């Protein structure tokens, strides 16, 4: 894998007390080959090893796995009376073959929040460790919500900006779809295909900001070299920072 | 028995020099990596004044 | 591919409390070798990291797909009792090649509302995000067009100047033939083809201008380098201003 | 299998070289747009009083 | 015995061998002369304005 | 018999490769190590200043 | 020995010291942008008197 985009990290800027995400691209190096990104089988660890951080594997989940089918429409905003559906999964057709990608993490986030949610419902996962809420009147009858980390953002729905929260239990990433993806329920990325990674912070690693520090991502899938990432962070200069 | 053995030394060159191809290609995605950063932080400090 | 031309950066100037598009021009660097620019595998990402908008991928279309017999003679204006045909690709021949490409974005934005209106109507793509009209008084029979986001932009025919509305449901990047491009059909720009890039911003992305901000645009193709384009923007001096 | 593994290093090497024409190839373009927009603005700077 | 076989897997390395042989010096020659007409472009690419 | 004792032949030089091989694994995993701690101290000589 | 004087000022009142030097010798210590307070390491973005 190659690193195939800008490293972008959150805060609470700029107040910088609490840490947010990490978000990159990665695509196959020089459109050789395949490689496999399922979480079971690929491990990405995360250290910061001046504050002695250290996790061996944060990947957890991918939307490479899910169809649009399983997303799309099944998200929706009440806007006073109005119920709008979301489409999160976006796609399109070349020799055919159905593209599948997430136009930004935002869509990704919430596409994951409905996934994670289904699989709890099914029974498959124990507890999805990311909540995603609009309605935060909600958080004083679920205590839990109280302490574990929590980020917000904004999409565009009927031109209304819609605001959600993102609780987060512990540090974790997924990988999503963002171009080049036909193989839509396989977690493999084709040659020339291109994924988003995002680590969300939990509240251990979140409890106070990368400065002066520097940070190590590996993505080791089970098939060649891994990917070794490394930033020194200086002091983050706005709500998302380029690192790397 | 020629080519068992002959066998077992192909085996084992082929794990050594893909061990060799895992190191080399890791650590060019980190070295060149590392460039990108250097070359971001040269350009950085030309500019701020 | 390289940066051919200078940035143009669209606002609802001189009020500036509303972004429009921004608009570049692209070719593959130094004439050695073909770019892919299909939109299903190439990505072009966004970022204003400062507001935190990141945007993994809004390429959605292209007109490099698109042969002039599929757009010319196909929107047509009614001045009064007359009807006009609108030629929007022109063409020109060298060594047995058609040669095509829009003179303006303006006419491109019109092949683009026709080929996606077409590619609706043919039930290839669910809704198109562009919609474009001259006539203002349908907007109160569609009430989805009242919240997204409008820019107006004027062609001449018949010497009399035409007004058109342009409603963008979301912020999405597309290509054109700008010239040196006889692969039409293709998504393939050649070596020494000159390629526009344009990018129209959704409801989302409009909410204000930027300002004393970094705009990071990076294009992805799915072999060799992105290009990665990046401006701070001072203020925006006119309807559009040159920021890079 | 002299060439086999041989052939496992060049496989490696090629990827691992175009890594590197990937990272300058880009950073390339980067930081001569950060030139173009620096020549602009000490022009900008130099006219504007 | 002995030889026989190990005369079989001698002349099969050796048309092994060969093959890569082949192929390296092929795309050899295809790669240089990439990189020939590359130069070339990127000459002209800085002569032209 | 004629196999009996080129059964002896066959164990022996089988287990001659495999040291061969256990020797040339272990090798080769030392020296790409002694390479990628070398590469990232070239890269350091080259930062720290 | 050899000896120098500086004044330092406390509670509005110029205190005299005289220091005195027994050899030729340098010592560092932080200026600015130094967290890494038991160390001895200089970090990027640091100043070093
Ligand atoms: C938008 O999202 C809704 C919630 O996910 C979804 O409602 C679910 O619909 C499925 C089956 O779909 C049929 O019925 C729905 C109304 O419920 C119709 O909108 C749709 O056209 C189909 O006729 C149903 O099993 C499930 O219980 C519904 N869930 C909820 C919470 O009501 C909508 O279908 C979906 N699309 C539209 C167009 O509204
Ligand atoms: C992220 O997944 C959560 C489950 O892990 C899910 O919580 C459940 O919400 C359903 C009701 O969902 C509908 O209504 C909400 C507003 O109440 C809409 O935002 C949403 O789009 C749906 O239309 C509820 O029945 C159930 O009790 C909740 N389960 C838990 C464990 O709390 C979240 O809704 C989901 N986030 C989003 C944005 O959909
Ligand atoms: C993180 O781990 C917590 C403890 O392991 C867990 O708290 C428990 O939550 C359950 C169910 O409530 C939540 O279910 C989903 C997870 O499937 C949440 O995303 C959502 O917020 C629901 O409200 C609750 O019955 C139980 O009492 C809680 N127990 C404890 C000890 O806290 C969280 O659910 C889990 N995830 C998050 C997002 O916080
Ligand atoms: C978010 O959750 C709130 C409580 O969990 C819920 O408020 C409850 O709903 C009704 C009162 O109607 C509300 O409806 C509108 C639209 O949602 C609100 O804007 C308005 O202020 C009303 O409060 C009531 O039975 C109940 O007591 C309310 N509980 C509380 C604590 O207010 C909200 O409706 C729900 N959605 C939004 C958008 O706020
Ligand atoms: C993201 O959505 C928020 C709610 O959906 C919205 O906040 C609402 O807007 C106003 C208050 O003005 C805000 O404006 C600035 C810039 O956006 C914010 O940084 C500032 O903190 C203010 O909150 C208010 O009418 C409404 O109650 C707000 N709602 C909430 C829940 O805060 C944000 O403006 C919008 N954008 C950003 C960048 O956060
Ligand atoms: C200018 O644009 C018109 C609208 O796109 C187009 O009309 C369409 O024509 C096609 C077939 O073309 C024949 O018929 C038209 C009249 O309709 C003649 O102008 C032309 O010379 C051909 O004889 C027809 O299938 C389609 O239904 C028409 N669409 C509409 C809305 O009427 C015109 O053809 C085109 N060119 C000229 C010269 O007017
Ligand atoms: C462009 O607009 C002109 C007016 O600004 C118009 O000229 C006038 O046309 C009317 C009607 O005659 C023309 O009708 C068709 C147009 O489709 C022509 O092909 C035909 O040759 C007629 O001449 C006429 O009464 C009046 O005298 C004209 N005005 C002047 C000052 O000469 C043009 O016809 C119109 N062109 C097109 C192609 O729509
Ligand atoms: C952009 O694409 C729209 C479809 O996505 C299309 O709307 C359709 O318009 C047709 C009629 O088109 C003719 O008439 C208009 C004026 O009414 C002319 O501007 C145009 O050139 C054509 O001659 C209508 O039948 C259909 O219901 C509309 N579909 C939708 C979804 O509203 C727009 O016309 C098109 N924009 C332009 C400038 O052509
Ligand atoms: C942006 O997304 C909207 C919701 O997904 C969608 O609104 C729906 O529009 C349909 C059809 O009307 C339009 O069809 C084309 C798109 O193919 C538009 O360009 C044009 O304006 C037509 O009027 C309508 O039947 C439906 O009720 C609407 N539903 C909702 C929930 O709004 C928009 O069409 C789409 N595009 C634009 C340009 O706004
Ligand atoms: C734009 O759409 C209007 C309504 O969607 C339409 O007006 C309707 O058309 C007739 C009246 O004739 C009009 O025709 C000319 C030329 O288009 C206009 O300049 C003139 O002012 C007339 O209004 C009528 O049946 C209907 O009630 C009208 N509806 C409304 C709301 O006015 C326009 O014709 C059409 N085109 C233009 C150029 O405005
Ligand atoms: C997006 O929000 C609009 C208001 O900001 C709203 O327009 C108003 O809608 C009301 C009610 O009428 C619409 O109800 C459904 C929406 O689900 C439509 O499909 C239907 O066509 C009705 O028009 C209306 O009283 C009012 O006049 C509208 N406002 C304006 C300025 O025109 C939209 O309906 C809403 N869209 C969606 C899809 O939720
Ligand atoms: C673009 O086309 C518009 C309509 O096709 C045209 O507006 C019409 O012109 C006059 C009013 O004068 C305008 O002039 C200045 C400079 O062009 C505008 O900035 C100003 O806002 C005025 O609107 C009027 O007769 C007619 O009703 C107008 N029509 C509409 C729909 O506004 C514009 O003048 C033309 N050019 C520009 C630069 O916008
Ligand atoms: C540094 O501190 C000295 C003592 O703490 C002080 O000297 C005392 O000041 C006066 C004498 O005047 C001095 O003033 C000038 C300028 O400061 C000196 O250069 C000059 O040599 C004089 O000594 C006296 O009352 C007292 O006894 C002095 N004490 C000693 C020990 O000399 C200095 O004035 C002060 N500043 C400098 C620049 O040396």
């Amino acid at each position: 894998l190659s690193l195939s985009g800008n490293v972008l990290y959150a805060v609470n800027y700029p107040t910088n007390t609490k840490s947010y995400w990490m978000y990159f691209t990665v695509s196959p190096s020089s459109g050789v080959s395949s490689v496999d990104l399922s979480p079971s089988t690929t491990a990405i660890s995360f250290t910061a090893a001046s504050r002695g951080v250290s996790l061996s594997n944060i990947y957890q989940f991918s939307l490479l796995s899910v169809l649009p089918s399983q997303v799309n429409n099944k998200v929706q905003v009440k806007l006073g009376t109005s119920i709008i559906n979301l489409t999160l999964a976006f796609s399109s057709n070349s020799a055919g073959q159905t593209y599948v990608y997430y136009s930004d993490p935002n869509y990704a986030l919430l596409a994951l929040n409905y996934t994670l949610g289904q699989e709890v419902k099914g029974g498959q996962l124990t507890s999805s460790p990311l909540y995603i809420i609009s309605n935060t009147s909600i958080v004083a009858s679920k205590p839990w919500l109280k302490n574990d980390n929590v980020f917000t953002f904004n999409i565009s729905v009927n031109g209304t900006e819609v605001e959600y929260y993102a609780y987060v239990n512990k540090t974790f990433a997924f990988t999503y779809p963002v171009s080049g993806f036909p193989l839509a329920g396989s977690d493999i990325a084709p040659a020339g295909s291109v994924i988003g990674v995002m680590i969300l912070f939990g509240p251990g690693e979140a409890t106070n900001v990368f400065q002066y520090e520097t940070v190590t991502i590996q993505i080791t899938p089970n098939i060649g070299s891994p990917l070794t990432i490394s930033q020194y962070i200086y002091q983050p200069d706005g709500k998302v920072t380029v690192i790397g | 028995l020629a080519g068992l053995d002959t066998a077992i030394i192909l085996i084992a060159f082929i794990i050594t020099a893909a061990v060799l191809a895992y190191v080399a290609v890791n650590m060019g995605l980190f070295v060149t990596q590392k460039a990108k950063t250097t070359i971001n932080k040269g350009e950085e400090t030309a500019s701020t004044a």
